[PDB]
C-alpha cells in the first residue's frame, strides 16, 4: 500500500468499479441448437 | 471504444499494454511440414554391452540418458503385433490390415558421436531383460513427473510390477525434486520412445508385454487437461456434448472452446498421434492445455465442483481470468442441473407414468434459464446461493489456490 | 442437438471429446472361441522334491511362484468327488451323473523350461501335505488382495485353520503392500488353480478337504460387485427383483442394468464358470464390475444406505457419474420404501384384519408410477419431510472414510 496517495477517494472510486463489474455479470448465450435467448426483451434507484 | 480522450484538457490517450503471444500449435498443422517423427538413437553399440552400462549406471547418479535410450531401442523390437484392421493418421500410413508392426514403426534415425564407458561395463547381467529392465526404465518417467511425496508412492506401487514374471529390488538412491533421473523427461528422444510405446500398446491393448504402459501412460494426453475436464463436465451433468456447449456463457470460455474443437486433429479418433502431440514433439505449446484454456478450466471445474466432483476439489485456480462473471455463470449452470433432476420411469410391467411465477424453469434449457435469470435481476437468488453453500461447506483438506478452496471461501459464510 | 452454431459470427463448432473404450467381455462370448481353460503347469518334477522347495522358499522372500503352482497341482489330485447329478456350462461338459471328478478336471497343459533349485531342496519335510500346506498357500491369495492393516487380521485368523487337523504356524517374514507373495495374484496360472479349487468345492460343499476354500473364496465373483450390490438392494427393500428394476429412474443406471442382465451368461446358474470369469482368464474387463456400473453402484448403494445398510456406509463413491440426479432418484426410492412399511397380518385364530376398508399426502404403496406422479405434483423437487427422512438416516453415523457413499451422504443430508 503506497504512501502519500489519496486513500479515501481512491478506494471509493475502486469500490464503485468493483461493484459495477461484480453485480452485473456478462452472461450471454454463446452456443445453440437452432434456438437462442434474444435477450433485449424495477423503477428507480436500482443500479445500472 | 477505439478513441479515448481526456476530458480536462481534451487530449488523446492511447491505452496500449505489453505484447504477449506464443500461439498454440496443432498436430495436423505440423505433419504439413515433415511427414516422419525422428527418433535419434544416435548410437548402436551392443544390446548386451548396454544391458550392463545401465544395470550399473543405475546404482549410481550418472547413468547416461543416451544409454537408456539405446538399451530400450535394444530391448523393444518385439515387432510383436498384427493389425486386425487398417492404421492411419494425419496422412502418415503406419500399416495395413493383417500386417505385422513393431513399436518403432514410427521412424528411426541416428546421429552424433562419442558415447561414455566402452566395451562391456560388467558382463554379469543376463537376459532378464525384455522381462523387466525396460518396464522399470519406462516406469521411472511417471515417477519423475510429480514433485510431491506422492512420488515415492507411485514408486512403491510402481516397483511391484517388475516382481511380476521376474522379481528383484529397487536401484537408485537419492530423493527426487527432479534430479535423480527426472532430467530423463527432458530428453527429446526418451519421450519419443515412451510415447511410441504407449501408443503402440494402446492399439494392441491385448499384448503380453502390454504391461509396459505402467509408466508409459501419463504420456497420453499430456498437457491436454482442458479438453478432458470437458468430458468430465459432460459426465457429471449427464448432458450431451452439444448441450453442454450451449451452456457456455462467457466470451473466453467460448473462445477457448472453439480453440479446442477446431477440426481435423483427430481428437475424437480412436488411436491417433494426437494424444501424444507433446512427447512426440509434434507441438511445443498445446491447444488443449488448461493454461491456454484458463477460463474454460475455471468454469468447467467450478461447475463440476458444485455438482459434487471429488476430482475437482483440487484443481488449480488460474490467474488472469475474470473470476466473478465466470463463477456466476457456473453457479447458474450448477443450479440448473442440480435442482431439476432427470428422473423418468425406465422400466414397467404394463403401467407407466405418462408424465406431461418466479419459480425457476422445468428442465435444463439454456434459454428458459437465461430468461429466468434476466427476470431475477441477473443477480443470483438466495436459494441458488444456498445451493452453493450446501455444496462447499463440509469440504476439507483444501490446498491453497485450488478451485475448491476458492469455492468454499466464496460460498461458505 | 446435432449441429451447434456460434451466435456472434454464425459459424459451426463441432463439440467432440477424447475417445474412450475397452468394452467389457462376457463369459459366454469367449467359449465361442477356445473350449478349454489352459492351466500351464509348465513343469512336472517331483511332489516330494517340490514339498521341500516351498517349505524353505517360504522362510525366505524368493520362493518361486512356478514352484507353488507345481506343489499345488502336486498335492491336489484328490480326484475325490462324485457327481450326484449332471454338470455342464457354456457347452463345456465337465462330467456326468454318478461320475468321479477331481479339481483339475478343468483342462491341464504344460510348457517352457528351466526351473530354479534342483534335485531335493531339503529332504526333511514329510506327508504333512494334503493336510495343510496347500490350504496355507491358497489362504495367502486372500490375504494378498487387501492393502489395509485388516490384512494381518485375516492372516491371524487365516492361520488357525491349519492348526486344524495338524497344528502348523507362520512362515514368511516381511510386511505386505503387495510384495511378499502378493505378486502371486498376478500369476495367470496361480489364479486358475485357486479358481478351480473354489469352483470344485462349491459343487461338493460337503467334502473333507472342502476347508480349503478359506482363501480360495474371494475368487468367486471377483470384480463382480454391482451385480450383487443389486441383490443387496433387493434384500434390503424387501422388493422383488422385477419390482426393483422398475424403480430405476436414470438413463445410465438403466443402461448399466441392461449391461449386467444380458442373457446367456449363467449369472443365475447354480455352479457355473461365470463367477470366476476373472481368475480363469475368461474375461479381462468385467461386465459386472462396480467400475463399469458406476451409476448403478452409487444409486443402489446410496439407496441402501438411506434404508439402513451397514455394508453401504463404506462403499466408494465413483467419479464421473451424475451425482445430483442420481441421489434424488435414490432419495425418492428410499423415501417410498421407508414411509410405507410392510404391514400385514400373517397368522390368526379365526379372526383377521380385512385391510382394504388428504391431497398431496404421498402414495399408499410402492408403485413406481403412483410415486413418480406424486413427485411431479411436488415440483419434481423433494418435500421437506423426505429431506428430513434422509437427515435421520445419516446424522448419527460415524467413522466415515473419505470418498465413501456414506461420507457423501452425511455431508449432503446432515446440516
Amino acid at each position: 500500500q503506497p504512501d502519500d496517495i489519496e486513500y479515501t477517494s481512491l478506494t471509493t472510486a475502486g469500490l464503485l468499479y468493483a461493484y459495477a463489474v461484480g453485480s452485473s455479470a456478462d452472461l450471454a448465450q454463446q452456443f445453440c441448437v437452432g434456438d437462442n435467448k434474444y435477450t433485449p426483451d424495477l423503477t428507480t434507484n436500482a443500479p445500472p | 471504444s477505439v478513441t479515448v480522450k481526456r476530458i480536462i484538457d481534451n487530449t488523446v490517450i492511447v491505452p496500449k499494454l505489453p505484447a504477449n503471444e506464443d500461439p498454440v500449435e496443432y498436430p495436423a498443422d505440423y505433419f504439413r511440414k515433415s511427414k516422419e517423427i525422428p527418433l535419434y538413437i544416435n548410437t548402436t553399440k551392443s544390446l548386451s554391452d548396454l544391458r550392463g552400462y545401465v544395470y550399473q549406471g543405475l546404482k549410481s547418479g550418472n547413468v547416461s540418458i543416451i544409454h537408456v535410450n539405446s538399451y530400450l531401442y535394444g530391448a523393444l523390437k518385439d515387432i510383436r503385433g498384427k493389425l486386425d484392421k487398417d492404421w492411419s493418421s494425419f496422412g502418415i500410413n503406419i500399416g495395413k490390415a493383417g500386417d505385422t508392426i513393431g513399436i518403432f514403426d514410427l521412424v528411426s534415425l541416428k546421429a552424433l558421436d562419442g558415447v561414455l564407458p566402452d566395451g562391456v561395463s560388467d558382463a554379469s547381467r543376463t537376459s532378464a531383460d525384455d522381462k523387466w529392465l525396460p518396464l522399470y526404465l519406462l516406469g521411472l518417467y511417471r515417477v519423475g513427473r510429480t514433485q510431491m511425496p506422492e512420488y515415492r508412492k507411485k514408486l512403491m506401487d510402481g516397483l511391484t510390477n517388475q516382481c511380476k514374471m521376474i522379481n528383484e529390488q529397487f536401484e537408485p538412491l537419492v530423493p527426487e525434486g527432479r534430479d535423480i533421473f527426472d532430467v530423463w523427461g527432458n530428453d527429446s528422444n526418451y519421450t519419443k520412445i515412451v510415447a511410441a510405446v504407449d501408443m503402440f500398446f494402446h492399439m494392441f491393448k491385448k499384448h503380453e508385454c502390454a504391461s509396459f504402459r505402467y509408466g508409459t501412460i501419463v504420456s497420453r494426453f499430456k498437457d491436454c487437461a482442458a479438453l478432458a475436464t470437458f468430458g468430465h463436465l459432460c459426465k457429471i451433468t449427464g448432458m450431451s456434448t452439444e448441450d453442454v456447449t450451449t451452456w457456455i456463457l462467457n466470451r473466453e470460455v467460448a473462445d477457448e472452446m472453439v480453440q479446442m474443437m477446431l477440426p481435423g486433429q483427430e481428437i475424437d479418433k480412436a488411436d491417433s498421434y494426437m494424444p501424444y502431440l507433446i512427447d512426440f514433439g509434434l507441438s511445443s505449446k498445446s491447444p488443449y492445455s488448461s493454461v491456454k484454456n484458463p477460463a474454460f478450466h475455471f468454469w468447467g471445474q467450478l461447475t463440476a465442483l458444485l455438482l459434487r466432483s471429488t476430482r475437482a476439489r483440487n484443481a488449480r485456480q488460474p490467474d488472469d481470468i475474470e473470476y466473478t462473471s465466470l463463477t456466476t455463470a457456473g453457479l447458474l449452470y450448477a443450479y440448473a442441473v442440480g435442482s431439476s433432476a432427470d428422473l423418468a420411469q425406465q422400466f414397467c410391467v404394463g403401467d407407466n407414468k405418462y408424465t406431461p411465477t418466479n419459480a425457476p424453469p422445468q428442465g435444463r434449457d439454456v434459454v428458459e434459464w437465461l430468461g429466468w435469470f434476466e427476470d431475477q435481476n441477473r443477480k443470483p437468488t438466495p436459494d441458488m446461493m444456498q445451493y452453493a453453500k450446501r455444496a462447499v461447506m463440509s469440504l476439507q483438506g483444501l490446498r491453497e489456490k485450488t478451485i475448491g478452496k476458492y469455492a468454499k471461501s466464496e460460498f461458505d459464510k
